[PDB]
């Protein structure tokens, strides 16, 4: 088996990137933690 | 370099709790450190908070 | 003092100084380059961050190359920023600092990776110990500065001076209107060079046969001959390198490279053998030599050769063209063998 | 200078250069390494080796002729050069040598030598040129599993599965009229080339080439090939470029040339006008690197490439590296686009107008192919007299501003960190 | 952190004015001699801070034998000063031999660094 | 298995075994050097470490040398010890492990010091140019492993099955009873060895005249000759070595050394010229060559070497002695020329 | 801290008697299939602790395609550890795959440093 064949990721890959989707709901659920943590701190 | 590596202060931080090479195996058990780390600072803050009221 | 330069609507020009102060010109081993690693460093009136910084604002670079016979300095650059080139080169070619702390730190270094990397590709070694067999003390001056011989600032100095006059240069140029050029270089710093003499002898060099030298290494084994040429005998040894290189000839997947190195007064044609293997070189190169010895003929090849001889043919100053209609038949002579590698396992010139 | 162009089902493309002194004419084909799936993986390199086999190249330089060949991503291409009195004797011989006749190249004896020469050449490939092969793994591993993944060279583990009929069956599905443009450059006039097509018949094939049934499309990942035992540490890393056919496509070639390219031992090449060098000079992070802007037809990659032996400050090199990439959407200067405009011009212009032949004939041939007629490169240099500060600073809000990156490397690697801290290094936290 | 260039320019315009000169030329070396650096067997050359990267530049930059001086100098100063003497009257430091020498080295190194930061910080003429 | 050694009543004596398997038998390049540097490393019963300490213990010290013809395994030692150094050194001839850690950390660091030991020093390096040049295949085998040649631990394996053989090897004794060595050799693992075949050839070697070898180096430049010899001519060059060497010559003050090398078949004539300038060693061995081309009397440096091999003969295999009662002129005739350091200012063999 | 000699001398006690090996090898490849180190694709000599310089050495003389297999098999199990998972199991290493190959280079550097303390420690046969 060459090291150009990449394994097998279907399963774990997301069917549609859309590179602002992915990011902007990461970047919410961080933001989420951050307020709460920020309301925790005050 | 680095910021992070050039400084004297922030060397001491970055070989402990940045750039520290961590075995890629360990679990949740390898985690009682920093929560002993965390409970020690919780024990004196409220020692010091405490005691400014105790005679 | 030779101006010439033709033109093209292509957009980007070139200008070229060729100086004959190669390494055969070269006083002590290695001065030339020195010489060649110290050009376009810091002048009397610029510093060579400037020209660097204003040269890549203006949208051109610099290049500075040596050969066995030339000191080429080369300007690539968009049209219209002509005199700014003209006058670099006059100011590199007229007042060079020569500052002590240069040599130490920004020129030295460069020659010993120079060296270093062309110590460490054995046919490179070889085609030096070929030439310095060949024409021992002329062309065969090593190329590249190793540090056998302690060669100060003011030998480069000295050897400057010798070398930078206005006898001593051609300007070349490539996309360039010639009267313009020859206008701005009368004007430049170039016209007030000190008029010294012209370097390049018309007589032939004496060349020595039936030499051989062997050297050690640790690598690739590489077996080489070498034969000195005349030059009315210039072609046929220019149509057998073609003949050697293409698929004409049933030993070309034998050799590895084969090139004939023309001068104004002759040349060396070189014939490399290199593989990894001892005993892969010696069979290769006895069968080389008992086949070059047994005959060739090149009238299948005089063509190809024609057609190589016009892709290389892209300077002003190209060797003579018309020779190729007269050569049809080679047989080996006598040459000179050098043998780069596992010593002890190549073959000797007596067995050849 | 002048481009033109004409169609019969071929497309005939030249560009007189009545200066030169040679003409090259070849057929410069739309199926590339793209073009293949992973099973039959090297066949154009192997059409490539035994169009340039030694008894084909025996009997093209019985005329005067030298052939060449080229294996991309997208295009292949077969040009054959020769003196300007010879294009009929050039045409005649790659009919001869393509479409009057394949089965002569494709004898048994001819094609165990070639096979049996191009798997010495991919293995001498494989395990000795490392810069190169970084950047095929970063090829494999910015578009995995999808037909741009695949190496132009081909795997050892495919190649050595290819018989004669898979060279056939490539040849009848990729080797046709439409898919091809028969290009000459250098001394050679337009008429006289199309009058001598016409004079011919030269007819490839009835045409249409398959399909792709999946798009190229950019995946972040990266590959890691560590080999302790190499002196050196190879590693290319880069984002999802600019295809052809972009109106962001000089943006960023022309990003890529601010950041430029750059070698430690030259010393004209450590005065440049980067603000990269200022960071990299002082403990010297590397020994050379050049930043690539490659664009192909579907998609293409913007990134930079490197090599180093202080293998202990890699991670200094790719974070100085990578803030002077976030510099770029933020508080890139005049006076660096200004810098980036005259040194694209110098490059495109030694590029397009070289002396070489069978260079413009490659190019030629790709850029017709693409987008059916070559820009010629006066409008060329219009397009790039046109780009501002703000058109810099937008493409790297689109692309460059926290995007996923594709990593490969090879050599003494272990001083790279792991993939987020270069990932989150792509967004300064401070803007 | 005067920037020689600078102090380079006040003394030559001190020095090339006759009033200026006559005037505080004698006041110098008074100030001089009162300083007291060639009593320890020391020049002003050896006595500039040499941890700033410019200054270590024009070290590098010197020539070998006054490099190997300067240091003979650095070390009789500091056992001069650990046995809390001073050195004898022949071995003084000389007003004539008291010569600028490292004063070159360090002005061109400054020209280096100021053109390299103008470079670094052009417009373009447009 | 020749056994012989001399009495005395000095208290400390020295037992050597003299085995033809230097570098002029070498398979590859260097492997007898490996050897050489592997052996008293671990046997098969006991470890090097356990040698070291029980012979120090015991009182004597080892050491194993090579020169271009023997290896030579020496133990010096006080004279009550006399078995247990016989037993080791038949160990070691029969029984050495041949590990390949062993190899990989004991045995290559060391032969890499040897090799950048004598190739620091230029004449070392241009005798065994001077050997390569004159004896191409057999004595001119190089006697340091440089690895330019890779010699895997199968081929030292397999060169101590060829060498190391009852019929290949002397062992001598000094201030040792004879027939009580006698004795302990039949007794010990030395008289198991298997019996194979003396590698000393009879016949002369093929040498060649006239040659020439030129390799650059940085540091002291010199100029060497060299001259083959017969075995009947091979005391007029011993009292021409102890000639040049002595003041009664007008030019040992010009040489720097001049040894004659005496083989069982013949050997050679070395004369070195050493001196950091390049003018100097180029005068010196011009002078040099002219005047032994005039021709010299070697009638009185006679007794002076009578004198001088009377020192050097201490070994029981001493070549033959009387020879030189009819030496009495010299005139130089043909010989091979060797070049090593600033080669570009060097003399050529052409006009010496 | 067993010193492989002293494992070695039981081992080899209980291998050559014919009632010891019937009763506890049995009992011993059950513990070793019990203990599930095959499970995560290792062998047991890849288990050694190796942060002692006896072990380093016996690193040290191993060949180096049986490195880069000890070096797979080290990385495949701390990325399996990570995941929480096992090995499939056509990865688990067999019965006979299990070679004590590191053994021997380990014996050997025993062997070496106790000669080497033994004759550290010498008396003199008076
Ligand atoms: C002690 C406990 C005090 C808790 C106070 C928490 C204050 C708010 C922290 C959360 C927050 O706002 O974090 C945002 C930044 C960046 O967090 P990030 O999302 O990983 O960075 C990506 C930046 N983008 C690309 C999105 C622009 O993160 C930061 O600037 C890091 C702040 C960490 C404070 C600890
Ligand atoms: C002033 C600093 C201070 C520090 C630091 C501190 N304490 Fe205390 N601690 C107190 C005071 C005051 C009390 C008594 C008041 C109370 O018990 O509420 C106390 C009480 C306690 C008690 C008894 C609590 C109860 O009410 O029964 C325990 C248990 C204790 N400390 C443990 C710890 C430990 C464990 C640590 C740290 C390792 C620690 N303390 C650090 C101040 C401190
Ligand atoms: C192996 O890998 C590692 C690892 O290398 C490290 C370093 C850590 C991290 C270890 C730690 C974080 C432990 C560090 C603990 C300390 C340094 C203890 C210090 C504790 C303190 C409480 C500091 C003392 C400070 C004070 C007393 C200031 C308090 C003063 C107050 C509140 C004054 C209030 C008065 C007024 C008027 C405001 C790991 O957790 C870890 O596993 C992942
Ligand atoms: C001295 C006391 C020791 C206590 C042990 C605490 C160990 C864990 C500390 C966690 C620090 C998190 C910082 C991460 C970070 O800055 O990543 C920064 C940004 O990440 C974030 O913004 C995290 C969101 C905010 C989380 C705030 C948590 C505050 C609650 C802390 C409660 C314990 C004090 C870098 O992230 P990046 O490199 O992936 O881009
Ligand atoms: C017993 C140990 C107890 C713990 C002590 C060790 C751990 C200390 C961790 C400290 C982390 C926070 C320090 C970060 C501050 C970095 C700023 C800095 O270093 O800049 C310093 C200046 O710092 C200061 O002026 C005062 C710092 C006092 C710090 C008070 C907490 C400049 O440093 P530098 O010389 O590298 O900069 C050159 C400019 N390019």
């Amino acid at each position: 088996k060459s090291t150009y064949r990449t394994p097998n990721f279907d399963d774990v890959l997301k069917e549609n990137n859309d590179a602002d989707k992915g990011r902007s709901y990461a970047y919410f659920m961080v933001g989420a933690m951050g307020l709460l943590s920020s309301a925790g701190a005050k | 370099m680095a910021f992070r590596k050039s400084n004297v202060y922030l060397s001491l931080v970055n070989s402990y709790i940045i750039d520290s090479p961590q075995p890629s195996s360990i679990n949740y058990w390898w985690n009682m450190g920093s929560l002993l780390g965390l409970c020690l600072v919780i024990q004196i803050v409220t020692g010091i908070f405490m005691a400014m009221h105790y005679s | 003092l030779t101006v010439s330069a033709r033109d093209a609507p292509t957009k980007i020009s070139t200008l070229a100084v060729k100086v004959h102060g190669g390494s055969r010109y070269a006083t002590k081993d290695g001065v030339a380059h020195l010489l060649n690693r110290f050009n376009f460093q810091n002048t009397n009136t610029r510093s060579a961050l400037k020209l660097v910084r204003e040269s890549e604002l203006l949208g051109g670079t610099f290049k500075s190359t040596l050969d066995r016979e030339y000191i080429t300095l080369k300007a690539t650059f968009l049209k219209d920023d002509l005199p700014y080139y003209v006058n670099a080169l006059a100011d590199v070619l007229y007042k060079t600092a020569f500052k002590p702390h240069e040599l130490t730190e920004s020129v030295l270094p460069a020659a010993r990776y120079d060296y270093a990397v062309a110590e460490q590709c054995p046919v490179k070694s070889a085609e030096d110990q070929l030439y310095a067999i060949t024409f021992r003390k002329g062309l065969g001056n090593p190329l590249l500065y190793d540090g056998v011989e302690r060669v100060s600032l003011q030998d480069i100095k000295d050897f400057a001076d010798k070398v930078y006059t206005k006898e001593n240069l051609e300007v070349s140029g490539e996309n360039v209107v010639e009267a313009d050029l020859k206008r701005f270089v009368d004007e430049s710093l170039l016209s007030t060079l000190p008029a010294g003499k012209s370097l390049v002898s018309k007589s032939e060099p004496k060349f020595f046969l039936g030499e051989e030298n062997r050297v050690r290494f640790i690598g690739d084994s590489v077996a080489a001959i070498g034969i000195p040429v005349n030059k009315a005998s210039l072609a046929q040894y220019e149509v057998l390198a073609n003949y050697l290189t293409s698929a004409l000839s049933e030993l070309s997947g034998l050799i590895s490279s084969a090139k004939l190195d023309k001068f104004t007064d002759g040349g060396l044609f070189t014939l490399f053998v290199r593989d990894q293997d001892s005993a892969v070189v010696s069979s290769n190169i006895k069968k080389i030599v008992a086949d070059l010895k047994k005959g060739k003929d090149l009238s299948p090849a005089i063509n190809y050769t024609k057609l190589k001889n016009a892709v290389q043919n892209e300077s002003v100053s190209s060797p003579i063209e018309l020779n190729f209609d007269a050569v049809k038949d080679f047989k080996l002579g006598k040459f000179n063998y050098v043998a780069v590698g596992d010593v002890s396992n190549l073959p000797y010139l007596d067995e050849l | 200078a002048e481009v033109t162009q004409l169609s019969n089902g071929i497309v005939v493309a030249t560009e007189h250069n009545p200066s030169a002194h040679t003409a090259s004419v070849g057929v410069v084909f739309g199926s590339g390494a793209a073009n293949e799936n992973p099973y039959n993986n090297g066949v154009s390199n192997l059409w490539k080796n035994i169009f340039l086999s030694k008894e084909n190249s025996a009997v093209a330089a019985k005329e005067g002729l030298a052939l060449s060949s080229n294996i991309s991503r997208d295009f292949q291409s077969y040009i054959v050069s020769s003196l300007p009195g010879s294009t009929d004797k050039s045409l005649d011989f790659l009919n001869q040598s393509f479409i009057q006749q394949k089965a002569n190249l494709l004898s048994s004896s001819n094609f165990e030598a070639t096979k049996k020469s191009v798997l010495k050449q991919v293995q001498d490939f494989e395990e000795n040129d490392h810069p190169n092969r970084v950047l095929e793994h970063l090829h494999s591993t910015a578009f995995q599993n999808t037909p741009l993944s695949l190496p132009t060279r081909g795997t050892l583990e495919s190649l050595e599965n290819l018989v004669v009929a898979d060279l056939e069956s490539f040849a009848n599905n990729h080797f046709l009229n439409s898919n091809a443009v028969v290009v000459g450059t250098g001394n050679i006039k337009h008429e006289d080339l199309v009058n001598s097509i016409e004079s011919k018949n030269l007819s490839l094939q009835t045409g249409t080439k398959p399909v792709l049934k999946k798009k190229a499309a950019f995946l972040g990942s990266e590959v890691r090939l560590r080999d302790d035992t190499l002196p050196k540490a190879w590693i290319s890393l880069a984002v999802e470029g600019e295809p052809v056919n972009s109106p962001n496509y000089f943006v960023a070639k022309l990003a890529a040339q601010i950041f430029g390219s750059y070698n430690a031992f030259e010393p004209a090449s450590r005065l440049q006008g980067i603000k990269l060098l200022d960071n990299i000079q002082e403990y010297q992070l590397c020994d050379n690197f050049n930043h690539f802007s490659l664009s192909y037809k579907d998609s293409g990659l913007w990134g930079f490439s490197t090599a180093t032996r202080n293998v202990t400050m890699i991670d200094d090199l790719i974070h100085f590296t990578l803030k002077q990439w976030n510099r770029l959407t933020i508080s890139v200067t005049d006076t660096e686009v200004e810098r980036a405009k005259s040194l694209l011009k110098l490059q495109l212009g030694q590029l397009y107008e070289s002396g070489n032949p069978v260079n413009d004939a490659n190019l030629l041939g790709a850029e017709v192919l693409i987008k059916g007629s070559k820009l010629s490169l006066g409008e060329a240099f219009k397009k790039i007299d046109a780009i501002t500060v703000k058109d810099v600073k937008a493409w790297a809000g689109k692309r460059l501003w926290d995007q996923d990156i594709a990593i490969a490397g090879t050599g003494q690697i272990e001083g790279l960190l792991d993939y987020m801290r270069i990932r989150s290094d792509m967004s300064m936290m401070r803007w | 952190p005067q920037s020689f260039t600078s102090i380079a320019r006040i003394g030559d315009y001190i020095l090339k004015s006759p009033v200026l000169s006559k005037l505080c030329v004698p006041v110098a070396n008074q100030f001089i001699n009162l300083a007291g650096y060639k009593k320890l067997g020391l020049k002003f050359d050896d006595l500039i801070a040499e941890e700033n990267p410019i200054m270590q530049t024009a070290l590098r930059r010197l020539p070998e034998d006054e490099s190997y001086a300067r240091a003979y100098r650095i070390i009789r100063a500091h056992q001069t000063e650990l046995t809390h003497h001073l050195l004898p009257r022949n071995e003084w430091i000389k007003a004539q031999e008291d010569v600028p020498y490292l004063l070159p080295y360090i002005l061109e190194a400054e020209a280096a660094a100021k053109e390299k930061d103008e470079l670094d910080n052009i417009e373009v003429s447009k």
